[PDB]
């Protein structure tokens, strides 16, 4: 009993849309009997998440495209009354037809993937083009978003759980929000860009930038990370959770050091004149 | 009624695969090739690694969305006429987009027939020709066009047109102003409009790279140009290679959110300092190509001294450049010092030349700059030129397809590339014959685009070159007058689309004009009720490349760009199969023009014939394509991939001429007679002139221009933030590059879905804004927040737009792109605050010198603030 499941790289987004109009362009003007009705202009089956970081001159920012996440243990399914099922390839649909008039529908998910339709009074969302995946003329076999990508965003895969539990401990994946529980079969590469912080600077010896300081980021006392500064003097220590941070600098024997909070945002010490 | 089918067409976004039911479009997507039929792709073999692109296509946004346009509401319908005006009668003039000035457009105009609209016009043609003659009928498209050969302006319109009227206003060098109207004078590349070739530089880089420097460069969203996502692959190669990637650019570019190493956000119109500073470092380090520069460049040694501030009295230092930029100089010094001990390749602009710096009021210098710091490092020497990685793939440049700049069914040698080859394999001289034009010539009359609002309002202008000048050097010098000798001013104005209001300068100027007295007839020919379109008296509804026949290859311009093809990772060529029939009463451009040529008697001439796909075979016979399938076996395939020349010689970009040797490229120049025994640059001495001769000539002929000095200098740009008066009252820099999610006018607005993309357009009580990037700082002096909507403004106009505070701009520089496709006053047209999002409403008209008569657009200085809901009617 093969599954289907979605790797997106965060690394690689770079927020172009082609997904989100892939959908609506097979969404909007379509309808497909038996698994969804036409797209409302304004919904965002495809949610491209857009996130900066830090401040000028050392800032940055990351995109998380999020589409539903037909996670395996779907609260949907589970407080749906039926009006949204599961299938044994692991795509969750709503029924078309017996969601019609139930807006509660839309809080039974904990991510809000789906949205109400005025015209068809009916919730929403993700269907993992399902109509497309179970028809052997669509050749690509895989959904508009991973085909529309000109980016190599997506990785749109069908195999046993173990296989994909395998490439998830090789290639550090991670899902949104898993102390919910709900399991979700579309997983990230490099989350950290999006969901954590980073600290950053610039280095200066007797006013020039210094390549190959030694640099180190220590968490209570011990080592978190280390490098050594690039030709723009600049070192950067991505991924980190919220606390406090010492960095120790040592450059031509000569020693700085500092402390900096990190709490859901991303620090620029700007230029160490050393 | 029946079964999906896929088929085939193209757009200016990318070629793609659409499937249609029942007469109805589905679905488009990118293309995947099958490996059955469809030949090899190239491979690199470099540092170890094998590189291969992927065996598909790819697409770009507006591309992706594009169904939206098709089938949009905003189409227009069917031939519409003003009803206040009327043609025996009162014309009323003064009333053109009345409807517009009363927030209501389509009330101004009325239902009439194909039969009826037509009639109008052509009594309108045959009055003015017989009473003032064919140069009082002014025509002019714009630069972009739906895809497809055939069909395309250089084209279809030109063939009518040409056969009809009329006086152009042929297009300044937009894409190319500072390299054009600057870079020319110094290094030729008069035939590219002074970018540099590119050929085979792919392989080199990834052979050869250490460092890139995107200067004015964002590769990611414009691909160079009609390539959607071919090189994303390629930077990311570079990358996994160790590749750095630094990015100078006032907004963090969307390539720079994505790869950049460092990025550096110069204040608007001060990019040559740091080109200077960065030369300043080399000369006091010794750290450049001296053998290289010695033998390659003229009057480097009074340069180097301007310089080293000998001559001013200012040493052009790092500190100098921070001061003149915001840019650090502690990291223009390092960056300089990389740069020249790293192989390191200069991507100035997105193409290999272009960039919004080079449309800017420093545009002539930045352009200079960007050959002078790639001349310093020895360019076309391996590892080191100017390359911004969309160019140079290995594709068989020796197979040979036309691009549309050659002219297609037109033969026009002197508005198209045609006399290069296409013209002498498309015409026999026997049995098809070309249509050329006898006033759209330098001896005829010609307006330019930029100052169309003066020649209509004022009666007359005087100004420097005919249109794109890439035939010599000087030709750009050339003065001409409006009118021209012996030929009649303005009485009636064809319009072929509308995107002025957002594509132009100091755009109000654009709505003024249609209610002129002198202007006694418009005619629009568009596809989409937009922009400029309500303004005229009569409207003709043109259909897309979907709903009509015509073929082409994957960005292919050719031209003015010759075999840009190689911004792909395949040449492909399609046929654009007629998808569906047209939407609503539109017609194909070229049937539009075949019921003109009938009503004005000269059907024959015109169409020989020939239906649309007719010209299609004959065209396809003109090609290569022969060589490998019959027009039969190419149509019912839909597309062709055309196959790898693994053996041929590579010739990388400039390589003959770092070392002195004959031009062996399959470049489109230079021409023999600019070359002393097929050696050197276009140039007078064939070397980078550091002290332009042609200009120095100018100059001493008495055209004095103190923003376009012969040598290349470190000239304030008039309009910045710091050298510009205006400063005072508009302390804000504005740069308005190219639409992320638009090829300019066409994709935005017309209730498409890239209207819904979150950094397109920002909804606010139930209107979609246009986007202004503010820097946090600058949007807390002024108490603005995230998605609030604020009033830009100059003393040019006034535009309201949601705002979206980031950290991607330098403390007092903002951004907004440019091309809006609407446009909606809140008060008179042309005279009010917008809020369709035309931020060219406030650039600078002004042209970027005295005789360089380019668009300066890219350094606009403007205040903004919270909007109070008044519509500003004091424009
Ligand atoms: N601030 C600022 N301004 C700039 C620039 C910048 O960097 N900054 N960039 C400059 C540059 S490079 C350019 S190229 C110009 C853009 O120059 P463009 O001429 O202004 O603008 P387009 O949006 O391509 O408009 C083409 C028009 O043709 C119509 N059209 C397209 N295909 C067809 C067809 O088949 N039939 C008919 N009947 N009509 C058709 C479209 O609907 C559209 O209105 O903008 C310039 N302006
Ligand atoms: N999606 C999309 N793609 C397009 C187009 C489109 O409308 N939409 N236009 C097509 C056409 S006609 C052309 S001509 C090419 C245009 O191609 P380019 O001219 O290469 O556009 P950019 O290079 O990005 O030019 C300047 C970049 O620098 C910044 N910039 C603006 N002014 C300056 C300046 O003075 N200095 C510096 N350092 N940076 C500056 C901007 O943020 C912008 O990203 O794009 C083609 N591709
Ligand atoms: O935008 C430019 C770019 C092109 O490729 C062209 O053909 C015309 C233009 O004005
Ligand atoms: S198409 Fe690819 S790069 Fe573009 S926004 Fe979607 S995931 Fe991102
Ligand atoms: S993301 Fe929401 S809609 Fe999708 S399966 Fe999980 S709980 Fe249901
Ligand atoms: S899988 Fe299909 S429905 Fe889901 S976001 Fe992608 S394109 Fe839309
Ligand atoms: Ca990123
Ligand atoms: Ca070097
Ligand atoms: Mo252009």
């Amino acid at each position: 009993m093969e599954q289907y499941y979605m790797v997106i790289d965060v690394a690689k987004c770079q927020d172009c849309n082609n997904c989100f109009m892939g959908c609506m362009d097979e969404h909007e003007l379509n309808e497909w009997p038996g698994y969804t009705a036409s797209m409302q202009r304004g919904h965002r089956w495809m949610n491209i998440e857009r996130r900066e970081r830090g401040t000028y001159p050392r800032n940055d920012i990351n995109y998380r495209p999020t589409p539903c996440m037909h996670c395996e243990n779907a609260p949907c399914v589970a407080k749906g009354n039926g009006a949204v099922y599961q299938r044994e390839d692991g795509i969750v649909l709503i029924d078309p037809e017996k969601a019609k008039g139930k807006k509660e529908l839309l809080d039974t998910c904990p991510y809000g993937v789906m949205y109400w339709n005025e015209e068809e009074n009916v919730a929403q969302k993700c269907t993992m083009c399902a109509h497309l995946l179970d028809d052997e003329s669509w050749a690509p076999k895989m959904p508009r978003c991973a085909h529309n990508c000109g980016s190599f965003v997506y990785e749109f895969l069908k195999t046993t759980p173990e296989a994909m539990a395998k490439k998830v401990e090789e290639e550090g994946l991670e899902v949104i929000k898993p102390e919910l529980g709900t399991k979700p079969r579309v997983y990230y590469k490099n989350l950290y860009r999006f969901e954590k912080n980073y600290v950053t600077a610039g280095i200066l010896v007797q006013g020039d930038c210094f390549e190959g300081a030694k640099v180190v980021l220590k968490s209570g006392g011990k080592e978190v990370a280390s490098a050594e500064t690039n030709f723009f003097g600049e070192f950067k220590f991505d991924a980190l959770d919220n606390g406090e941070y010492t960095v120790e600098i040592d450059a031509d024997g000569k020693s700085y050091s500092d402390t900096v909070v990190i709490d859901d945002k991303s620090v620029d010490l700007g230029f160490i004149k050393l | 009624m029946g079964e999906v089918v896929r088929l085939t067409n193209s757009s200016t976004g990318g070629p793609v695969f659409v499937y249609v039911k029942d007469g109805k479009i589905i679905r488009m997507t990118p293309m995947d090739f099958d490996d059955a039929v469809d030949a090899p792709s190239w491979k690199i073999e470099a540092r170890g690694k094998t590189f291969t692109p992927p065996r598909k296509t790819s697409i770009a946004p507006y591309t992706a969305g594009f169904k939206s346009m098709i089938y949009s509401d905003l189409r227009i319908p069917y031939p519409m006429k003003r009803k206040s005006f009327d043609p025996n009668g009162e014309r009323n003039p003064q009333l053109r987009g009345a409807g517009l000035s009363k927030q209501d457009p389509w009330s101004d105009y009325e239902r009439i027939s194909w039969d009826e609209a037509t009639d109008i016009v052509v009594a309108e043609i045959n009055r003015i020709k017989h009473a003032y003659g064919p140069s009082a009928i002014l025509s002019t498209p714009s630069s972009h066009h739906m895809w497809g050969n055939v069909g395309y302006r250089h084209s279809t319109y030109f063939r009518f047109m040409n056969m009809m009227g009329f006086t152009y206003a042929d297009h300044n060098p937009d894409s190319w102003e500072g390299w054009h109207w600057g870079g020319m004078h110094m290094w030729g590349f008069s035939w590219r409009l002074g970018n540099p070739e590119q050929y085979d530089l792919l392989e080199d880089g990834l052979k050869h790279a250490e460092m890139i420097v995107f200067w004015s460069s964002d590769p990611e969203t414009n691909s160079g140009i009609y390539a959607g996502f071919e090189s994303n692959i390629r930077r990311q190669w570079l990358k996994d290679l160790g590749v750095d990637f630094v990015f100078i650019d006032p907004h963090m570019n969307h390539t720079a959110r994505l790869v950049a190493d460092k990025w550096f956000s110069p204040k608007i119109g001060t990019d040559h300092a740091l080109s200077f500073a960065i030369a300043y470092t080399w000369l006091k380090e010794d750290s450049y190509d001296k053998e290289y520069v010695a033998a390659n460049a003229h009057g480097f040694e009074e340069w180097a001294d301007y310089v080293l501030g000998k001559t001013d009295g200012t040493p052009k230092t790092c500190e100098w450049a921070e001061e003149e930029s915001g840019v650090p100089a502690c990291e223009i010094r390092a960056l300089a010092r990389q740069w020249a001990k790293k192989n390191t390749y200069l991507a100035a602009g997105g193409l290999g030349g272009w960039g919004g710096a080079c449309r800017a009021s420093h545009g002539i210098e930045w352009a200079r700059g960007m050959i002078a710091l790639a001349t310093m490092q020895g360019m076309g020497k391996p590892g080191s030129n100017m390359w911004s990685t969309t160019q140079g793939v290995p594709l068989d440049y020796e197979f040979y397809f036309p691009g549309y700049a050659e002219g297609g069914i037109s033969g026009d040698c002197e508005n198209s590339a045609a006399g290069f080859k296409f013209a002498w394999r498309m015409f026999d001289g026997k049995t098809t014959f070309p249509s050329p034009s006898n006033l759209n010539t330098s001896a005829g009359q010609h307006i330019p685009r930029l100052k169309i609002p003066e020649c209509i309002m004022g009666g007359k202008f005087q100004w420097s070159g005919k249109g794109f000048a890439g035939g010599d050097i000087s030709h750009q010098l050339h003065q001409y007058e409006y009118p021209a000798p012996g030929y009649s001013k303005i009485k009636m104005f064809w319009k072929y689309g509308g995107p002025h209001l957002g594509t132009m300068t100091a755009t109000n100027r654009y709505a003024k004009m249609y209610t002129h007295d002198s202007l006694e007839f418009v005619v629009s020919q568009s596809i989409w009720f937009e922009g400029e379109v309500p303004f005229a008296d009569i409207i003709l509804p043109a259909c897309t490349n979907f709903e009509r026949w015509d073929i082409s290859e994957f960005a292919n311009c050719s031209g003015y760009i010759p075999d840009n093809y190689q911004l792909c990772n395949h040449r492909v060529i399609s046929l654009q199969a007629k998808c569906i029939e047209p939407v609503g009463e539109s017609m194909s451009d070229y049937e539009i023009y075949r019921l003109f040529a009938k009503k004005l008697n000269i059907e024959e001439m015109f169409s020989e014939g020939k239906d649309e796909l007719a010209w299609c075979e004959q065209y396809f016979n003109a090609t290569d394509m022969p060589k490998y399938m019959t027009w039969d076996e190419f149509f019912k395939k839909g597309y062709f991939v055309v196959p790898d020349n693994p053996n041929r010689k590579k010739t990388v970009a400039l390589r003959w001429f770092a070392e002195g040797r004959e031009k062996d490229t399959p470049d489109w120049g230079p021409r023999l007679n600019n070359q002393v025994c097929r050696k050197g640059l276009q140039t007078t001495t064939g070397k980078v002139e550091f002290i332009a001769t042609s200009l120095k000539n100018f100059e001493e002929q008495g055209y004095i221009d103190e923003h376009r000095p012969s040598m290349h200098t470190y000239v304030p740009a008039w309009e910045s933030q710091k050298h510009s008066p205006l400063a005072v009252k508009y302390p804000l820099g504005m740069l308005s590059p190219h639409p992320r999610f638009s090829m300019h006018t066409m994709g935005d607005g017309k209730n498409s879905y890239m209207n819904y993309i979150k950094d397109h357009r920002v909804e606010v009580d139930g209107y979609k804004y246009w986007i202004m990037r503010v820097n946090s700082i600058d949007a807390e002096a002024r108490g603005i927040k995230n998605g609030d909507l604020i009033r830009a403004y100059n003393d040019r106009g006034s535009v309201i737009l949601a705002a979206q505070v980031t950290e991607c701009l330098q403390p007092g520089t903002v951004h907004s792109y440019e091309s809006c496709a609407v446009y909606d006053p809140l008060g008179t047209a042309g005279k009010s605050a917008d809020r369709g999002g035309c931020i060219n409403i406030l650039t600078p008209d002004r042209y970027i010198s005295k005789y360089a008569c380019g668009m300066a657009n890219n350094t606009a200085l403007v205040e903004i603030e919270k909007w109070d809901g008044d519509k500003y009617e004091i424009y």
